[PDB]
């Protein structure tokens, strides 16, 4: 049972990416060297491997990371914030850590109702999905959109995926179509992606991190349940409180 | 006087012409008219930071047709 972030100053949209960096095997691997982001993994296992003396250790590294991203977030202390913010901020910290998360895709349009059609090439660590269609998979990344031209509503945009780095990371305003995770596994230019871990959106106002473990059961890091986690023997959260997906590469 | 866009996560695009050195309330208002949305229920970003009604185009370095991202607010 691992270790995790207490709730203190409205952190919680911080402590959450906290814990899916934390666990992310790709990440350690990289990691493992005066980095951020080595401080943060070797501080939460010099945690996790001893209930103030956790605490203690886990509050310093987390207020070096607040402090860095306070001039680009422009937050104080206390304030509520998201991590839809926050998390790419993070990544361009560190160029090596955030090339682990940048891929490549195209938005891809086209209006039946004018003539209008787009396709434009991005590069994103975090790209957001609102009004999902119901067959919403990785492989058909379509969501309900209006059209520019002729402002007709409920026509279709699709990501068209080009490039995916070793983690993949997609936020979805109001959740997934369900909360089955083995259904949103893809195979993508010959490699495996799986969802490792998700942040969850709790009554509009919290969110609570989910770490996948190796033999399937799930760790829920919610930061008012102390330092400990909580394990689950499956998936829990409901399909509207998806927030955030983060797929790792299998090796 | 440089041209911006206003892009929502639904894929909308909206251009607005602004003057380097007024400030953006007057087109975060006006984006929410046009939209139907609620000033606090909406966030505005440019180059991944939040941005405020105070913040100028100039103070935020800002170029012509650069874009603004509009995200539905979810903190917590
Ligand atoms: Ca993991
Ligand atoms: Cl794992
Ligand atoms: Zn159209």
């Amino acid at each position: 049972l691992c270790v995790q972030w207490k709730n203190a100053y409205a952190l919680c949209w911080l402590d959450c990416i906290l814990s899916a960096l934390v666990h992310s095997e790709e990440l350690k691997n990289t990691v493992t060297e005066e980095s951020i982001f080595w401080r943060l993994l070797t501080k939460y296992n010099q945690a996790n491997t001893l209930f103030a003396e956790i605490e203690t250790c886990l509050n310093e590294v987390r207020d070096e990371i607040f402090i860095s991203l306070q001039p680009q977030l422009r937050c104080t202390l206390g304030d509520m914030e998201s991590p839809v913010f926050a998390f790419p901020l993070l990544l361009k910290l560190e160029t090596h850590i955030e090339k682990l998360f940048l891929y490549s895709f195209s938005w891809d349009f086209e209006c039946s109702q004018c003539g209008h059609q787009y396709q434009n090439r991005h590069m994103k660590s975090l790209v957001t999905f609102t009004n999902v269609i119901p067959e919403w998979h990785p492989l058909n990344a379509a969501h309900f959109g209006p059209c520019n031209n002729c402002n007709s509503k409920s026509q279709i945009r699709k990501m068209v995926l080009e490039k995916v780095s070793p983690i993949f990371m997609l936020h979805f305003v109001e959740g997934l179509p369900q909360n089955d995770l083995q259904h949103y596994a893809f195979h993508f230019e010959g490699c495996l992606y799986q969802i490792t871990s998700v942040i969850q959106y709790r009554a509009n106002n919290h969110f609570i991190t989910w770490i996948l473990d190796a033999d399937g059961s799930w760790l829920e890091c919610d930061d008012l349940k102390g330092p400990c986690s909580e394990r689950h023997k499956k998936f829990e959260v409901p399909a509207s409180e998806i927030h955030i997906v983060i797929w790792e590469r299998k090796i | 006087h440089i041209n911006l866009k206003v892009a929502g996560q639904d894929g909308s695009v909206v251009q607005f012409k602004i003057k380097r050195h007024t400030p953006l309330s007057k087109l975060m208002k006006a984006y929410c008219e046009r939209q139907g949305l609620s000033m606090r229920q909406i966030r505005f970003r440019f180059d991944g930071q939040p941005i405020n009604e105070t913040d100028t185009p100039a103070q935020l370095e800002m170029e012509d047709e650069d874009t603004i991202d509009v995200f539905q607010q979810q903190t917590g």
